[PDB]
Parts: structure tokens; C-alpha cells; sequence
DNA sequence: CCGGGCCGAGCCGTGCTTT
DNA sequence: TGCACGGCTCGGCCCGG
């Protein structure tokens, strides 16, 4: 039996609907400190790592610690039906049923089945990252646009104080280069030239749903998997981890 | 009823010593040594559709390109019309055109073949009195050839003359050896099968380790080096419905160990050469690089075995081998009447003279979706080994031997419904330094 | 079984068509587009055709009690799929984490 | 507020152990 | 003879610029 109140339901419901895109069962761990999930996809390309402390909700009640589990598609939709200024509620009571009500000109509450999902819980130690770029939301969705359109891959080219981001297919070719001197980059640290590769498709699903003006750092190494991340409301953040190419 | 050849020990018989002879080889040809190219798909988002039509497309460009070099070395061809600017030609000059053969068909008057190009497709015409329209009857469809002829405005390019790849007439011979050496060759052993006659295989064995009667046999012992195999050395899982009641050992892994033991009795001075066939565990369709190395790990794991891959070319003392399994022989037997299965030998010498092991494309042979092809016979070699067919033969066509060995299973109920006479236990004998078979043994008593 | 063996042997012997009218072709054009059409060259026997069944068939093999046989010949089978496209779609995207659960690799280690 | 993008529907096709 | 894949076309929604 838990209070939970967020004010915003739309941007509940843009973070749900981008971590859903890649995985369709998750877990959602709530605490006394906040709400925290994790999974990978069933091609184990990909895995995200959700965090929401109780700083960030307006109101929290939470006795213990419970996981919570329910079909992303459902709730998806549930959260679909909020609006912009409205104010979300999650609570739930001894019954086994997840009751969502949002409360804006009218309250209006669904009612939402719950599922148990087998949880395998892992963690992959940090790894050496030999460089750390921070960029706009902006920059790198449109490089990701214009590379979908000549070949299905990305390549990721880091040097000191220099970023570039290519594509080549069988004739045409596109790049996209920027420097700290930009108003695109704020900070790069890299300690070694760096080289590695990435598929279009999940890349364009996981940034599909960043705003143009954002803080997005991304982690990569030589042909070593990439780690992207950005806050939501400067306390929560999202963790992809996307395994290299060749 | 699970036996694996496990104790089939032979020993080397200590009266007679093999002859210091310096062992000269080298693998001129694997299938596993071109690193072919995936064709770039020319969009962001292209499906798998497209990437295997493109794969196929440039196949069979790659096969034109490859087969047109060939035709334009004999001086006897010259000016070469590209099919898509043969209309600008006048009705007074002759030309020539090269290009695949789409189809066939036989009228009173003549043929029709219908002839395409990188750019282009045409109609040709052989008159019936024509020399080398007997020549051009057994042509089938996908071969690369020449044709000579005059150009009408009509829409039928009227032909005199046909050629194809072939082989040349003359060639320079090589120096000659400082001592004899013998290499002796097999095929289709189709180990762990009910009708696999294993005591004539082991008297084979005991004869390669000098069990011999006459003073020849002993004195060519001494002197054999080389041992080769051409594919089916296993019997294969579910290979047709209903073989698991005709398998004695129904386990690929232990089929291919029993195998390994067998050879194991095979003299440290002596190499043997493997390659796979369409029953064992490899690549589903042809070319096929190497065996599955997770499944045929055994063989892998002898001491002097040599796997190679199908089609192979192997150079023994400045001799050139070619070495495949000899699928492409149905395909030929069932274009060409009047050939038959109890004669391979006139088959493998129409695939020499295509210059290619498999031409014809979706009848009874797979073809894998390759961007360039790697069963044209690039270089003319000295000697040309296959299989298949369980039947044993040996031919000479201008200078280079083509030899069929025969199989070491004996004739099964296919075998007998379809009317097939396999020959097993035979062993041909050829020399090194001719290239030429002299000797064939012959173990068919027990088996 | 036989719907895996028969589309695996049936596809490399198949037989193109054009997308705009129903002529078939023995073996796709050279040039890549129908001549005498305006249309493209399409595929018969699709690859997903011929591995549309695998994933049940693995099941039943890994969670059943089913004879040597029969397992062998479904381990192959997978193998024989991903050894055809070899040079065609070759596996250029890496994986996070590995053993699925598989029971060829586990019987091929064993 | 006008326009692309994306997503069903609905037609035409194939293919279903084999020495 | 039911099922499973894969090329179009072809409107009804949507959402953002
Ligand atoms: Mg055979
Ligand atoms: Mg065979
Ligand atoms: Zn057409």
C-alpha cells in the first residue's frame, strides 16, 4: 500500500515509452529511496538500468520494499491517455491490482492486471572507457538521421579536442565533425585514439525521444561497448549499454 | 553390434626399407583462401530480398568475366562485338559474340540458342551441315561460349562456326623425375553403413604396409607416398527418409571416429589428402571450404592428414592435381542422352571441356549464393580425380588423365531399384612424374 | 522436419520472378532488372521461409526426451542454415552476453 | 494548421523429408 | 487443403514544425 505522486504524466509517459521500446517485461523495484528498474533484450544487444529517487516525486509513501511487474504495452497505453499538466497518481492497496489515476480537469482511474516476471539480476563491472563526450540531444539525433540514410551503420572516430561521427555505403558517404571551440560539444576527455562501430536500428530507437536541448554523455572505448546517459529532472538517470560492430 | 574399429591394429612389415625419397607438395588452390566481399546493399535500410538476388546476379557475372578470358586466348577468335551495340554492324562483316547460353532447341533446319550478355540478348541460328553443329548438340544451358556469324537487320544472328573454352591441343612437357613415385587414390568409403565391406578395406590396409605377393607389388610399396580421398567418407545422418534402419553406427561423432581409427593404420611415411562430399558433415551446398571442425575433429587430429577443401588442386612434384567430389556428373548424364552411369569417364571429359564442374543451375545440384564463382577450371591441370558414382573409369583427352574412383560400399536397394552396378575395391595406381594411371589393384574378392 | 529439409533444399534451386508481371526466370538477370519490365526481381523461397519453424523444433528437442537422432539432426540443421549464408550475411554484430540456453553447444562440448 | 510517417487492411505470389 | 513468409497499394490517424 503505496501513495506515489508525480506531477507531468506526459513526461512519465515519454521516459516509459523509450525504455519500452527495446524490452516488452520488466520489473519495477520500489523502495524507500525511489523506483528502480532493469533489464535486456531478448537479442541481449541491449541493456537499461532506470533509477527515480524520491527526491524528484512531489509525494512518496512507501512501506518496505515490493517488484512490481505488468505488460509494458498496457501501461504504455495507460500513460498515453495522460496529459501535459496533469498529475499522476500510482497507488495500490492489498489486492494485487496496479490502480492508475490522473487528476487534471477530471479523475479518471484505470485499472491495470499485474504479471510476474522471472527476474536474472546482472551487473557488468565498469570498464576501462577511453573517452567521455558530452553533447546536445539535437546533434546526435539528426547525425543519426542523415546516417540512416546512406548505410545501416555508425562509426565513432575520437581524438584529442576533435569528435566525429561517420557513415559510408556502397558509393555515397556522410560525416558530421565538431570541436570544443563548437557550441555542439561542451566537454571531451580522451586518452587514446579511439575507433569503433554501431547498428542504426537501435541506435535511432534509443534516441528517438530526446529533446533538442539536453545533456547526453556517451562512454566508449576501442571495439568495447558504449554507455549512454542523460538525467531526468537532474536527480533520476537512464543507462543504455549497446555491444560494437565487426 | 556397436563395434568402431577400435583394435584393427597393422604393423609396418620389417623386411622391406622405403626409399629416402624428399617429399615435394604444395596446395595450389582451397576454396578457403579468397576472401570473397559481401555486396554492399546501396541503401540505409535494405532487407535481406535484395542482398541475394544481388549475391546470385554477381555470381553469374563473375562467372561470365571469368569463362570470356579463356575464349579469347586462342588466336583463332578475334573481333569480339558486345552483343548490346551488335546492331550497329553491317550485313557484310563477320564477328563474333560470347555469352551464356539461356536455352535450346532443335528444328529441321538447324538450332536455336538463345544467347545473353552483360548487355544484351540475342537469338543465333547453326545451320544443320554446319562441322561443329554435332559439337554444339550437346551443349547445355549456362555454359559460356563463342559464336562466329553474320548480323541480319531480320533479328537472327546467323552463325558458321562454335567454340568452346576446350583445352589446347599443344602444351610443353615437363622435365622428368630423378626416381619413381606412386600416389594412389579413393573415394566414397561411406563409413558406419550396413553394406560398407570393412575385410576388404582391411586387406587394402595390410597391402599398403607391405603384405604383397609378387616382387613388383613389393618394389611400388616402397615407393607409394601419396594417398587421396575424394569425398563421402561417412555415411551421413538423415541423409534420405528412412536411413536410420540402415545405419550400423547411427552417430555422426562415432561414425566419424571409427573412420579416424581406421586410417590410423596408414604408413608415418606416407600423406593422405581428405576432402568432403555431399554426405558428410559439411557445407549444404557446393562449394563446401572444409568439414564441420566441431563434428569431424578426429580426422582433423591425425598426424600426416591433409584436409582440403572441394574443389582443390594439388601440386605433386611439379604435377597439377584437381581434385572434386564429381556431382556435376548427373547433371550431364541426364542432358546428354546415350550417356551413362557405367562410363563416367566421357562426362568428366565434357565438364573439361566446359572448363567448369557444374554449370547447369537449379537441377540436381545446390549452388551457394557466392559474389564470384570458384568452379571454373582456371588453369589446365595434369590429372583430374572424382567421384560420386561408385563406378570406376579412365580416360585420356589431349594430354591430361581423368580417373573416377570407385567406391567401398557395396550395391544397395536404391542401387538396385534404380538399376545402378556399383564396382567397389577398386584401387588405381598412378605415377608421379607422368601423371598417367599404370597399375590398378583390385581387394573385390571379400568385399 | 520435412518443412525445414524441403524449403532448406528447395531454395537453392528456386525460381525468380518479376514483381510487375508473373514471368519466371530460370536465374536472375545479369543487369539486376526485369528486361521487357519495369519492375524488380523478387525471391520465391525467402529466408525466412526456410527458418520459420526452427525455434519450436529447438524446443521440443531441449525440453523433451527425444533420441539421439533426432537431436543430431536438428543440431546440423541449424548449422547447415548458418553455414549457406556464410558469405552473404556474415555475423558482424556482436552480443553482450552469450549461452541462451543452447543445447547444440552444450552436446557439441560434451 | 497542413503535411509526412507509420501502420493495418486487402489483392497478387511461393513453398511444405527423397540415396 | 490449411497454415507460414514475403513484394505492393491505400486510406486514417496522428504528431511536430
Ligand atoms: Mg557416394
Ligand atoms: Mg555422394
Ligand atoms: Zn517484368
Amino acid at each position: 500500500p503505496f501513495e506515489i505522486v508525480f506531477e507531468g504524466a506526459k513526461e512519465f509517459a515519454q521516459l516509459i515509452e523509450t525504455a519500452s521500446r527495446l524490452i516488452d517485461e520488466a520489473a519495477f523495484k520500489v523502495t524507500e529511496e525511489g523506483i528502480s528498474m532493469r533489464a535486456m533484450d531478448p537479442s541481449r544487444v541491449v541493456l537499461i538500468d532506470l533509477n527515480l529517487p524520491a527526491s524528484i516525486f512531489s509525494k512518496y509513501e512507501v512501506d518496505g520494499e515490493e517488484t512490481i511487474g505488468v505488460n509494458m504495452d498496457h501501461l504504455k497505453k495507460v500513460l498515453k491517455r495522460g496529459k501535459a499538466k496533469e498529475t499522476l497518481i500510482l497507488r495500490k492497496g492489498e489486492e494485487n491490482f496496479l490502480e492508475i489515476s490522473l487528476q487534471g480537469t477530471a479523475t479518471r482511474t484505470f485499472k491495470l492486471p499485474l504479471i510476474d516476471v522471472e527476474e536474472i539480476e546482472v551487473d557488468l563491472p565498469e570498464l576501462p572507457f577511453t573517452a567521455k563526450v558530452v553533447i546536445l540531444g539535437d546533434v546526435i539525433k539528426e547525425a543519426v538521421k542523415d546516417a540512416s540514410l546512406v548505410s545501416d551503420s555508425m562509426k565513432f572516430i575520437a581524438k584529442e579536442n576533435e569528435f566525429t561521427m561517420r557513415a559510408e555505403g556502397e558509393t555515397q558517404e556522410v560525416e558530421v565533425k565538431l570541436t570544443l571551440e563548437d557550441e555542439g560539444l561542451l566537454d571531451i576527455e580522451v586518452q587514446e585514439e579511439t575507433k569503433s562501430a554501431y547498428g542504426i536500428s537501435y541506435l535511432s530507437d534509443m534516441v528517438k525521444g530526446l529533446g533538442k536541448a539536453d545533456e547526453v554523455t556517451i562512454k566508449f572505448g576501442n571495439e568495447m561497448p558504449m554507455q549512454m546517459e542523460y538525467y531526468i529532472r537532474d536527480e533520476g538517470r537512464l543507462i543504455f549499454l549497446l555491444a560494437p560492430r565487426v | 553390434e556397436y563395434s568402431k574399429y577400435e583394435d584393427v591394429v597393422i604393423e609396418w612389415n620389417p623386411s622391406v626399407t622405403p626409399v629416402q625419397i624428399e617429399k615435394n607438395y604444395e596446395v595450389k588452390f582451397d576454396v578457403r583462401q579468397v576472401k570473397l566481399r559481401p555486396p554492399k546493399v546501396k541503401n540505409g535500410s535494405g532487407k535481406e530480398g535484395e542482398i541475394i538476388v544481388e549475391a546470385y546476379a554477381s555470381l553469374f557475372k563473375s562467372r561470365l568475366s571469368k569463362l570470356k578470358r579463356i575464349l579469347r586466348e586462342n588466336p583463332e577468335i578475334s573481333n569480339v562485338v558486345d552483343i548490346g551495340k551488335l546492331n550497329y554492324v553491317s550485313g557484310d562483316e563477320e564477328v563474333t559474340i560470347i555469352g551464356l547460353v539461356n536455352s535450346k532447341r532443335e528444328t529441321n533446319r538447324g538450332l536455336i540458342f538463345e544467347v545473353e550478355d552483360k548487355t544484351g540478348i540475342v537469338k543465333v541460328f547453326l545451320p544443320k551441315d554446319s562441322e561443329d553443329y554435332r559439337e554444339a548438340f550437346k551443349v547445355l544451358p549456362d555454359a559460356v561460349v563463342a559464336f562466329k556469324g553474320f548480323y541480319s537487320k531480320k533479328g537472327i544472328f546467323f552463325a558458321n562456326k562454335f567454340y568452346l573454352p576446350d583445352v589446347p591441343l599443344y602444351r610443353k612437357q615437363k622435365p622428368p623425375l630423378e626416381e619413381k613415385v606412386y600416389a594412389i587414390l579413393i573415394s566414397d568409403i561411406h563409413v558406419g553403413s550396413r553394406e560398407f565391406c570393412e575385410k576388404a578395406f582391411l586387406k587394402f590396409l595390410e597391402w599398403l604396409n607391405g603384405h604383397v605377393e609378387s616382387k613388383e607389388e613389393e618394389e611400388i610399396v616402397s615407393r607409394v607416398k601419396y594417398l587421396i580421398i575424394a569425398g563421402d567418407v561417412v555415411d551421413g545422418i538423415g541423409i534420405y527418409p528412412g536411413q536410420y534402419s540402415d545405419l550400423v553406427i547411427p552417430d555422426i561423432f562415432d561414425q566419424y571416429e571409427a573412420l579416424a581409427n581406421l586410417l590410423a593404420n596408414v604408413p608415418e611415411h606416407i600423406t593422405m589428402f581428405i576432402g568432403p562430399g555431399n554426405a558428410d558433415a559439411a557445407r549444404p551446398a557446393i562449394p563446401q571450404p572444409e568439414f564441420y571442425k566441431e563434428y569431424a575433429k578426429p580426422i582433423y587430429k591425425l598426424k600426416n592428414a591433409i584436409i582440403i577443401s572441394n574443389p582443390a588442386v594439388i601440386r605433386l612434384h611439379g604435377r597439377d592435381f584437381l581434385i572434386a567430389h564429381g556431382r556435376g556428373i548427373e547433371d550431364v548424364v541426364s542432358f546428354v542422352p546415350g550417356l551413362t552411369h557405367h562410363k563416367p569417364g566421357l562426362p568428366m571429359v565434357e565438364l573439361l571441356k566446359m572448363r567448369h564442374l557444374a554449370p547447369t543451375f537449379g537441377g540436381k545440384v545446390p549452388i551457394a549464393p557466392d559474389p564470384e564463382d570458384l568452379l571454373v577450371i582456371e588453369e589446365v591441370p595434369d590429372l583430374v580425380q572424382m567421384g560420386h558414382v561408385h563406378v570406376y573409369d579412365a580416360v585420356v583427352y589431349r594430354g591430361v588423365q581423368l580417373v573416377n574412383s570407385a567406391t567401398w560400399q557395396a550395391q544397395t536397394e536404391f542401387q538396385k531399384m534404380v538399376n545402378i552396378v556399383p564396382t567397389p575395391a577398386k584401387v588405381p595406381v598412378v605415377d608421379v612424374e607422368s601423371a598417367r594411371v599404370v597399375k590398378v589393384l583390385d581387394f573385390s574378392g571379400w568385399c | 522436419i520435412p518443412d525445414l529439409r524441403g524449403n532448406l533444399r528447395s531454395f537453392t534451386r528456386q525460381e525468380f520472378r518479376c514483381v510487375k508481371c508473373n514471368t519466371k526466370f530460370r536465374r536472375p538477370p545479369l543487369n539486376g532488372k526485369c528486361p521487357v519490365c519495369g519492375g524488380k526481381i523478387v525471391l520465391t523461397v525467402s529466408k525466412g521461409a526456410i527458418e520459420k519453424y526452427l525455434g519450436t523444433a529447438k524446443m521440443l528437442v531441449t525440453e523433451y526426451n527425444v533420441k539421439n537422432y533426432t537431436r543430431q539432426r536438428i543440431c546440423l540443421t541449424e548449422r547447415d542454415i548458418d553455414s549457406l549464408f556464410e558469405n552473404v550475411f556474415p555475423e558482424t554484430q556482436l552480443t553482450l552476453i552469450v549461452n541462451p540456453n543452447d543445447i547444440c553447444q552444450r552436446l557439441v562440448m560434451a
